[PDB]
């Protein structure tokens, strides 16, 4: 009943797909109503297996979608999980969400839902948009931001 | 707004406040009298719902409902009746453990001058009176019992100053009761067999020894915290109320009540020498202690970090190993059988975020736990160990698999199948899985190499074998070049037209050769089955077919139960065999060598559990259909309801005729050949037995008929009956 319904954990992110067809309100809509999960930092060889094990433990795993270079058509340090029932995506969220996977921290976010293209990064060079600028060193994810 | 500031205040009094609890408690006590006017019903509202979702503050509230009863009488008699109310609705709709905390929150309330003394009394008195009751169950004249000791911590000191006369004769007709009960479930519900070090108590009889040490103690605890014990002077001249006569709801065969239990113990004062000294198992310090923490985990389960905090923070009224008290709950939560409170992962992640709040002293008190449990495996129960396991090694992967694996050495020198070296080796198998083979290689001593997991490769058949005086081995070698050229299904069935002898032939050189060109993933191996998903539906068209496709894929994978793991899902999803396939193939001769790793049986429920998620998604359609072209669909959805119902009914036949063969088998080699029945294969394979009645015990509920009368009868040995009627004992 009171605020004891507190879920911080499964609350919408800031983060909106830009390419999204609909309103925010459409992509909020689906968000609100997802199974499937935006997984972020993972590491260029972070395997398909690693990860449903890891993404398992919440709930039943229906697919797993590895993000790619869209011109290397290689591992690019994300990936989509989708689960069979949000009450199991709500779970990842909730504990597997800042963890360790691979050895590395990593984050969930809700996602309106796979569709042809989510794959590949739109990083201006091929991989994640997000490596483009990294001012930090990571050898999970090829040294040095690609502006470097 | 009004209404949202009231709920807003309610909670910042039982919230840590930056000024004496006491005051709040003042303040708040007179906004809310000068709000009754306009607000009545909320605040009367507020409270009733205080009551029974925030147990861990019963007496921060219990206060605030007395300093307000110090104010206006007729309110409290106003929320006296609700609470009874309330308490009447919980209890109709099978809410038990929520009516506890109302039943307890009564009970303190008469420390705080609202509700006559007597008039508990009288309530209780009449609780204790199921157990006179005629033809009900025990779990029913149990629950009453529980709620009346429970509430002793709070009440039972000065409702001991009256009606002693009967406040004894209440006692007798208790420990009269709690002589009498049939204890057939413990067993099943201990965590450990071993009496040593520590008991693991039926709940009641450990609630039963801990009212007297407390009542030859007169009554007197030191760690319920009561703020309206600084309040006397004015909730002394307050005018108490009386509950109404209370009857307790007549036993239906819709009634519902908890499952017994058992009181999980690993700790005592000597785990913390220089600390501040222990409850003792039976002080009932140590019973409030666990229940408010469990209650605090109860309450913000869903925030992990919110969680730890609410802990840590716990107000204790004297001084108490909290470190220790919050490890040993959450692990009496995560072995609870049969099942935990919460989500298993829950308790992972939650004792990282303790960990990460109290750096400088959680983490020893985890590893010494951790080091304990180790060390106490040889009783530990199956069901729990597999719990251990997944938590240790989900543990060990966050902090980059960092453990002094030489404290374990008394391992290496055991029989493999001793509890534990296997559970190492199992441990080191889910690092595996969570990493990979050559990381697990090198964070154990080379001592250990033995345990280590093996490289999880292919196992190709008619593959770079070179011997080929194999059947269907030139097929085989036909489909590898098929399938490398983007061959259709119907050129496939060509290639296996070409197949001597329902042909098991057939099924082998295809799943063989199938598998091995799409070793490089998962991903591969599924869009594998999805595309020639067609000839697995016509070699497998039999159950003969589904068990040999198991069977062979199982040949192909045996190295990698991950893969094995999610292959099986996958096909069962997709019908390329059915769970009955599934359950004999467990139970298969080929799988004998591997029957007691873990692997087998995370298959095995992942497997019910589809099933059971199946008969319930279809049950739902239905029952929206219901609630409505849309009759020819409920006539199809009732069909479909039978059918699913049936084949779920015949999964669990199944199995359990599986495991009475098996284990059977067992007993009257050994009673013949005068061998050793408590062997380690016998303590998996009864134990596992227990497990499916333990996860699926509501489900399994509906075939008592069957069970009872057709399946576990008296001509059974009673080593195999003892399963079943511990199990009936749950609900009994
Ligand atoms: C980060 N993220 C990616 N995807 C999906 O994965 C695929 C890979 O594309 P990206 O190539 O990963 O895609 P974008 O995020 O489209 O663009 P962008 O939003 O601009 O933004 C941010 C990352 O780049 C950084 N960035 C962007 N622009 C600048 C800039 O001008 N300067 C600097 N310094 N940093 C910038 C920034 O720090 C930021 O965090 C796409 O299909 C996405 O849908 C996500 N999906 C969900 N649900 N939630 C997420 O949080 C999420
Ligand atoms: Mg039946």
């Amino acid at each position: 009943l009171k605020a004891l319904r507190s879920d911080s954990y499964v609350e919408l992110s800031q983060y909106r797909d830009q390419h999204f067809r609909g309103d925010n309100e459409e992509q909020e809509k689906l968000l609100k109503k997802s199974c499937t999960l935006y997984v972020g930092n993972l590491s260029f060889y972070t395997t398909e297996e690693q990860i449903y094990e890891l993404f398992s433990k919440s709930g039943d795993i229906k697919k797993i979608i590895m993000g790619l270079d869209k011109m290397k058509k290689t591992a690019c340090g994300f990936c989509f999980v989708e689960y069979y029932s949000r009450a199991d995506a709500e779970n990842a969220m909730r504990y597997i969400n800042g963890t360790r996977l691979d050895d590395r921290i990593i984050r969930t976010d809700w996602d309106a839902g796979f569709k042809e293209g989510r794959q590949y990064g739109r990083g201006r060079s091929g991989g994640q948009v997000r490596d483009e600028y990294r001012q930090d060193y990571d050898a999970g994810r090829g040294g040095y931001g690609k502006l470097a | 707004e009004t209404e949202d500031h009231l709920e807003s205040l309610i909670c910042k009094v039982g919230e840590k406040s930056a000024c004496s609890l006491e005051s709040n408690l003042e303040g708040l006590a007179g906004v809310l009298e000068a709000d009754l006017p306009n607000y009545k019903s909320k605040i009367l509202r507020l409270l009733c719902t205080v009551a029974r979702l925030l147990p861990e503050k019963l007496t921060i509230y219990t206060t605030l409902v007395g300093l307000l009863n110090a104010r206006n009488y007729n309110f409290g008699g106003e929320f006296v009746e609700a609470m009874i109310r309330q308490l009447k609705e919980s209890l109709k709709a099978n809410n038990y453990n929520e009516a506890v905390y109302l039943v307890r929150f009564l009970s303190d309330l008469v420390n705080c001058h609202v509700i006559a003394a007597p008039s508990m009394v009288a309530m209780f008195e009449n609780f204790v009176s199921v157990t006179q009751e005629e033809d009900v169950p025990q779990v029913r004249r149990d629950w009453y019992v529980y709620a009346f000791l429970s509430s002793l911590p709070w009440v039972g000191k000065e409702l001991y100053e009256k009606k002693d006369a009967e406040m004894d004769r209440i006692f007798a007709n208790t420990e009269s009761y709690l002589k009498r009960r049939q204890k057939t479930h413990v067993p099943m519900l201990q965590v450990w067999t071993a009496d040593k070090p520590h008991p693991q108590e039926e709940y009641l009889d450990c609630l039963w020894a801990q009212i007297q040490k407390l009542k030859k103690d007169r009554w007197q605890e030191r760690h319920i915290l009561r703020p309206y014990l600084a309040f006397d002077s004015i909730l002394c001249e307050a005018l108490q109320h009386n509950l109404p006569p209370f009857t307790p709801p007549p036993h239906t065969e819709d009634s519902v009540y908890p499952m017994p239990r058992v009181i999980f113990r690993m700790f005592d004062y000597t785990d913390d020498p220089e600390g501040p000294v222990m409850p003792g198992s039976h002080s009932v310090e140590r019973f409030v202690i666990e229940e408010n923490l469990h209650c605090i985990i109860k309450s913000h389960w869903k925030e992990r970090k919110t969680c730890a905090a609410q802990l840590v923070s716990y107000p204790g009224k004297n001084k108490i190993p909290l470190n220790y008290h919050i490890v040993e709950v959450i692990f009496a939560e995560l072995f609870q059988l049969p099942a935990p409170p919460h989500i298993d992962v829950m308790y992972t992640t939650l004792l990282i975020e303790l960990c990460k709040l109290q750096p400088g002293s959680l983490p020893q008190v985890l590893a010494q736990a951790t080091e304990m449990l180790y060390m106490r495996l040889d009783t530990m129960n199956t069901t729990c160990v597999d719990r251990f396991i997944n938590w240790f090694s989900h543990h060990l992967s966050n902090f980059q698999f960092r453990w002094s694996w030489e404290d374990w050495s008394d391992c290496l020198s055991q029989d493999p199948e001793s509890p534990k070296p296997k559970f190492v080796r199992e441990v080191l198998e889910k690092c595996m899985r969570l990493s990979y083979h050559q990381r697990i290689l090198d964070i154990v001593p080379p001592t250990f190499s033995a345990l280590c997991p093996a490289n999880p490769t292919c196992i190709y058949k008619y593959g770079d074998e070179s011997s080929n005086s194999l059947p269907g081995h030139s097929v085989a070698l036909c489909l590898a070049v098929a399938f490398k050229s983007k061959a259709t299904n119907d050129e496939i069935f060509s290639i296996l037209k070409d197949v001597p002898n329902f042909n098991p032939l057939k099924i082998e050189v295809f799943v063989q050769t199938l598998l091995h060109l799409a070793a490089k993933s998962f991903s591969h191996s599924f869009s594998a089955l999805a595309k020639f998903h067609e000839v697995f539906k016509t070699l497998a068209e039999s159950d003969e077919g589904k068990l040999h496709v198991l069977r062979v894929m199982f040949e192909v994978w045996r190295n990698h139960p991950q893969m094995i793991a999610v292959l099986v899902d996958k096909m069962i999803r997709t019908q390329i065999v059915d769970c009955a396939a599934v359950a004999n193939w467990i139970f298969s001769s080929e799988l004998s060598r591997d029957f007691t790793r873990l692997f087998v049986w995370e298959i095995l429920h992942s497997t019910i559990r589809k099933m059971n998620k199946h008969v319930l998604k279809i049950q739902k359609e239905l029952e929206e259909a219901k609630e409505k072209v849309l009759e020819e669909q409920i006539e199809r959805l009732q069909e479909k309801v039978e059918s699913a119902q049936s084949e779920q009914k015949n999964l669990f036949l199944v199995i359990f005729q599986r495991f009475i063969m098996i284990l059977t088998e067992h007993l009257v080699r050994c009673e013949t050949d005068g061998t050793s029945v408590l062997t380690p294969w016998y303590k998996n394979c009864i134990e596992r037995l227990q497990q499916i009645f333990l996860q699926h015990h509501q489900i399994i509920q509906q075939y008592m008929v069957t069970l009872e009368n057709l399946l576990f009868t008296a001509e059974l040995d009673p080593h195999i009956l003892a399963v079943f009627q511990q199990f009936c004992a749950l609900q009994a």
